């Protein structure tokens, strides 16, 4: 199938040098635009930066500029992040995502393994609560609230939703809050308004527990909510 | 000084200036959307257009307000200019027409290894260098009544650069493929005959329009310049018979191509 | 014995002629001058083209070329989706899946290509080499995601699955050579034609033709079904479009004009059924009413041939495009 | 001999045929064309609003 | 306008580049296509380059040409329908030998239609050696009308070669012929010179000056 292997991390010091690269196997990676996720230790998701299929345009985070620069050759179906100056603030681990646009995509589909790194406006979302008992047997609804409303003029709704199992990579559940990802339960489905964005889970078993996520894709940069995760009491 | 005439001379320069601007936008229309026209060939054709278009909507208005006045009523700003603009202009038309003639050359011999290396990289490289080139002939010097420059230096080599390679060029190439063509063409023969007087007219026409035009204007200022001073007042005429070319070139490329012609019929009708 | 075929078809020949009895409802009001206008070009091929169809989405349409590539456009802002680059350069058809996710051509090379859409590596390839014919290939339908239909130039028609990759069934028959089969709304019928100025339906499951409509003079080249799924249309090289009901087993409407003198590429109906679009070996694509019998509707442009045409699922727009290598949406 | 054998046996399968009236087909034909027209937009066009092509 | 179909719109570029320039590769080569009649014709020819039931395709190198050769040898199916796709190709092989002579009209047909008139045919007669051998013996006969000429050899061979030929009813088209005995390899050689005189001929049609 597809695999992402990637390891280039370890614990430098602050103001130090290092590399990342994340290499890609299974799939025309030559034909995809690649993206950079990091995941805080404790909490929280952000975006890094993200790089095209043709590589003809590059974008970065407001805390990225000046300090980390990215760079992929199709040949060796690997790309290459580096870390300058890193900070205490820096001392996380990272994710590297792949990505497709044309019409009816399904851009971050499969996402990688990660790497463990050590040290030493724009519409905002944002979930509460973050914990809600479960039971199985039983639907649950879930739903971000966001800023700013996310209908384009396209008839769209530039919207992606995600799930983390506990202790493993997070992958994706709802692709422009309405459609199913591949390989997912019909069971999911997602809903909302142009500005509310509501997600539905029928017949909730102990397999899909975990941490769910909201993700909008309208303007650059990107950003991520708070995050809500689920118990089996 | 024609006090009364200077309403038919500007009416009959405005007719001219509207007819080539006419004809070198529809050429240009004309090439452009067009499948079977599709061809790294008439880039060349499209740039000595565009010159065409360019020569006729900036020097013709200045040139014409001067000769009706007697005054240079603007400043000695910008003068200089305008002449390096006009001499520039004139050259590319006919450095355009050069390389178009060198190219076809270039296409009927040696055929095998030549139709390899028709590719818009080159032809455009080709465009870039012609107008480089054109530029840099122009460069130098860079009531009033300013008027044409006439040193010496500068005289001489600039008409020889602008007229006297390019016409030998033509003459010598036209020829060789004439007599290509005829050695090749040594009951249907109605017919034979008939294609090889249309060729021999075709070219002719085309070898013979430029030179009546353009000869006789740089034929009398390579006189006066540093030979024998006779010149008269028919030098306006022979002035104006460049623009006249300018005008004219155009047609006589457009007339003698069926699917070009065919294109042009499409787009007016 | 043979002489009992022929006394049968005079005996068939009176029963279609006692069967029937232009003067009915010619009171209606005429569709009036239709005019249609470009409203997109799109301009990615190089060399002549031959068909095209239009997916179940009415967003996509995939048209073949000599140049051997396949383009998957997007209608609303003329981009390119795909682009496959084929085996055999030679093409004369193509089909789009009903799901949405396949898509067919074949042509000279006798034998009919399927590729793939949606996959973990996200890039096309074939799925299935069909041979089984040893003559050119003219046009490829879809029943459903599982089995196709297809008609050769070996005067045969033959149901395959693309699974098995193996003839379940073969049809024969036409004594000629079959072009454009065109299936049947119902997706249990179909109708091809002959180079004998014959058309027969068939059946999917039975596997025999069940009639024989004849009447035209020289060789057919288009045809088409119905909405209702119980009519047809069938075009020509003389300049003819006739007009068949398998109830009335008889001709309809001899679609005619003096001025004209060319041949026919290619027909499609309309959403209602009322206008009756073609595409003539001329430079335009002539439009006729649906029974009203009038030369109507007539486009303009473009400059080459015209091939092919085919009209939306919903009607919002039709398609056309031809030897020039230019496909034009006209609303 | 087998040309004849298949032609026969053919024949009277396209001879089994009830027929429909021509009259009632065509009026058949016409209620269908009529009660769909107000579908189509070829007809009648629709207004530029909420149309895909500008 | 919006983030993604901007990308989308970025692809779509690439993707016509990547188009454009195949096309340039693609179409600089040549394509020459030959319909041999009959049999005992083509087979010698196509031996002469140095899965089944379809049009095959030779690919050839000669002075930095590479030819893409077609024969529809295979295709029992109607010359009309299949036969006007090759349209745009520069020369045509017509390969016959050596009675049973309907490729007299056949090359007459073939010559004549509505579209495909503007190119040039060059026509093989392969079986050489055969016909002489033929010809020492007095078949003789000849059964055509009004022959009046000599028996051998070479006189009978021109008077062939006039026949079968002068059906020609347009202008602008070079007919050419050789004298081939599936023995030699001047074949490709000669070919090669037909080539580049009809794409001379073409280049100087085109403006033309013709
Ligand atoms: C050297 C040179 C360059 C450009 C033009 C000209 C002539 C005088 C002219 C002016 N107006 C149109 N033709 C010359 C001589």
């Amino acid at each position: 199938d597809v695999q992402l292997v990637e390891s280039g991390g370890g614990l430098v010091q602050p103001g130090g040098s290092r590399k990342l690269s994340c290499s890609a196997s299974g799939f025309a990676f030559s034909s995809f635009g690649m993206h950079w996720v990091r995941q805080a230790p404790e909490k929280g998701l952000e975006w890094v930066a993200y790089i095209s299929s043709g590589s003809g345009t590059i974008y970065y985070a407001d805390t990225v500029k000046g300090r980390f620069t990215i760079s992929r050759d199709d040949p060796k179906n690997t790309l290459f992040l580096q870390m300058t100056s890193l900070r205490s603030e820096d001392t996380a681990m990272y994710y590297c995502v792949r990505s497709i646009y044309y019409y009816g995509s399904s851009p971050f589909d499969f996402w990688g393994q990660g790497t463990t790194l050590t040290v030493s406006s724009d519409i905002v979302m944002t979930q509460a609560t973050s914990s809600v008992p479960v039971t199985p047997g039983e639907s649950v609804s879930i739903s971000c609230r966001s800023s700013k409303s996310l209908l384009h003029s396209n008839g769209n709704t530039y919207l992606y939703w995600f799930l983390q199992r506990p202790g493993q990579s997070p992958q994706l559940l709802i692709y422009r809050m309405s459609n199913l990802a591949s390989g997912v339960p019909d069971r999911f489905s997602g809903s909302g308004s142009g500005t509310a964005f509501t997600l539905t889970i029928s017949r909730l078993e102990a397999e899909d527990v975990g941490v769910y996520y909201c993700m909008q894709h309208l303007e650059y940069p990107l950003t991520f909510g708070a995050g809500t995760k689920l118990e089996l009491k | 000084y024609s006090l009364q005439v200077t309403l038919t001379l500007v009416c009959l320069a405005g007719l001219l200036m509207l007819l080539t601007v006419f004809g070198n936008v529809l050429v240009i229309i004309a090439v452009f959307t067009s499948r079977a026209l599709k061809a790294p060939q008439n880039l060349f054709l499209v740039s000595l257009a565009s010159a065409d278009i360019l020569v006729a909507t900036l020097v013709i208005p200045f040139s014409l307000a001067n000769e009706v006045m007697g005054y240079w009523y603007f400043g000695k700003a910008w003068c200089e200019i305008y002449l390096a603009l006009d001499v520039l202009f004139c050259t590319s038309s006919i450095v355009h027409l050069c390389a178009i003639s060198l190219d076809r050359y270039w296409s009927i011999t040696q055929a095998i290894e030549y139709n390899l290396k028709r590719t818009p990289r080159r032809i455009k490289a080709i465009i870039i260098t012609v107008w480089v080139i054109s530029a840099v002939i122009s460069f130098p010097p860079l009531e009033p009544r300013c008027e044409i420059n006439d040193q010496k230096w500068y005289v001489i080599s600039s008409c020889i650069g602008s007229f006297f390679a390019p016409c030998l060029i033509m003459i010598l190439v036209y020829v060789r493929i004439y007599q290509i063509a005829k050695r090749r063409t040594r009951s249907r023969w109605r017919g034979r005959q008939n294609r090889e007087k249309r060729f021999t007219f075709v070219l002719a026409v085309v070898i013979g329009v430029f030179v009546v035009c353009w000869f006789p204007f740089f034929f009398t200022y390579t006189l006066t310049a540093v030979g024998c001073s006779v010149p008269r007042t028919l030098f306006k005429f022979f002035f104006w018979f460049g623009y006249c070319n300018s005008s004219l070139n155009p047609v006589i490329y457009t007339i003698f191509n069926h699917d070009f012609r065919r294109a042009f019929k499409k787009i007016l009708c | 014995l043979r002489q009992e075929a022929e006394q049968l078809k005079n005996q068939i020949r009176d029963a279609r002629k006692a069967c029937a009895d232009s003067q009915i409802t010619n009171n209606i009001d005429p569709v009036g001058r239709i005019q249609m206008r470009t409203r997109r070009t799109l301009r990615g091929h190089l060399a002549k083209i031959y068909a095209m169809h239009w997916g179940t989405d009415s967003r996509l349409l995939v048209s073949a070329s000599q140049d051997g590539k396949l383009i998957i456009w997007d209608s609303y802002t003329t981009n390119k989706v795909h682009a496959i680059p084929l085996r055999s350069s030679w093409v004369m058809t193509c089909a789009y899946a009903p799901s949405g996710n396949y898509v067919a051509c074949g042509g000279l090379d006798n034998i009919c290509s399927i590729y793939n859409l949606k996959t973990r590596e996200g890039n096309v390839r074939v799925s299935r080499e069909l041979a089984g014919h040893t003559g050119y290939l003219s046009c490829c339908r879809f029943l459903d995601d599982n089995q196709i239909v297809t008609s050769s130039g070996d005067t045969t028609c033959a149901l395959w699955d693309i699974e098995t990759g193996q003839q379940t069934t073969t049809f024969t028959g036409h004594t000629g050579d079959v072009m454009s089969l065109s299936l049947a709304p119902d997706t249990r019928l179909f109708v091809s034609g002959a180079c004998d100025a014959s058309a027969k339906l068939w059946d999917v499951r039975e596997g025999m033709c069940r009639q024989t409509f004849t009447g035209h003079e020289s060789d057919i080249n288009a045809i088409c079904f119905f909405p209702n799924g119980n009519a047809f249309a069938t075009g020509s090289d003389d300049a003819t479009c006739r007009l068949f009901d398998l109830r009335a087993d008889q001709e309809l409407m001899t679609y005619s004009h003096d001025n004209i003198i060319c041949g026919i590429t290619s027909v499609s109906f309309s959403k209602s059924g009322r206008l009756l679009l073609a595409g003539y070996d001329d430079f335009n694509c002539n439009v006729w009413d649906a029974l009203k019998a009038d030369r109507a509707g007539v486009l303009a442009g473009h400059d080459n041939r015209v091939s092919c045409l085919g009209v939306t699922d919903d009607g919002m727009a039709v398609a056309t495009g031809s030897w020039d290598s230019f496909l034009k949406i006209w609303n | 001999i087998a040309q004849a054998r298949k032609l026969v046996e053919q024949l009277k399968m396209e001879a089994n045929i009830d027929r429909i009236k021509v009259s009632k087909a065509a009026a058949d034909l016409m209620a269908y064309c009529e009660a769909h027209a107000k579908e189509d937009p070829l007809l009648t066009p629709v207004p530029a609003s909420e149309n895909p092509f500008r | 306008l919006s983030a993604e179909e901007r990308a989308a719109l970025e692809r779509s570029k690439a993707i016509e580049k990547n188009l454009k320039e195949d096309g340039i590769s693609a179409a600089k080569d040549v394509k020459l296509l030959l319909l041999g009649a009959g049999e005992s014709g083509k087979s010698t020819i196509v031996k002469q380059m140095k899965k089944t039931t379809g049009i095959v395709e030779t690919h050839f190198t000669f002075k930095n040409l590479h030819f893409r050769l077609f024969d529809v040898g295979g295709q029992r199916s109607e010359r009309k329908k299949w036969i006007h796709c090759f349209e745009d190709v520069t020369a045509i092989i017509f390969c016959v030998a050596l009675r049973m002579h309907e490729s007299l009209m056949l090359f007459d047909s073939i010559c004549n239609n509505k579209f495909f008139i503007d190119t040039s045919i060059i026509l093989f007669l392969n079986k050489k050696d055969l016909f002489g051998e033929k010809i020492k013996k007095s078949p003789l006969t000849i059964c055509f009308p009004e022959y009046t000429g000599p028996n051998t050899y070479e006189d009978a061979a021109a008077y062939i070669q006039a026949q079968f030929e002068s059906k020609n009813r347009s202008p602008n088209k070079e007919i050419y012929c050789h004298m081939t005995c599936a023995t030699d390899t001047n074949n490709i050689q000669v070919v090669f010179d037909a080539v580049t005189d009809i794409i001379i001929a073409n280049n100087l049609r085109g403006c033309g000056l013709y």
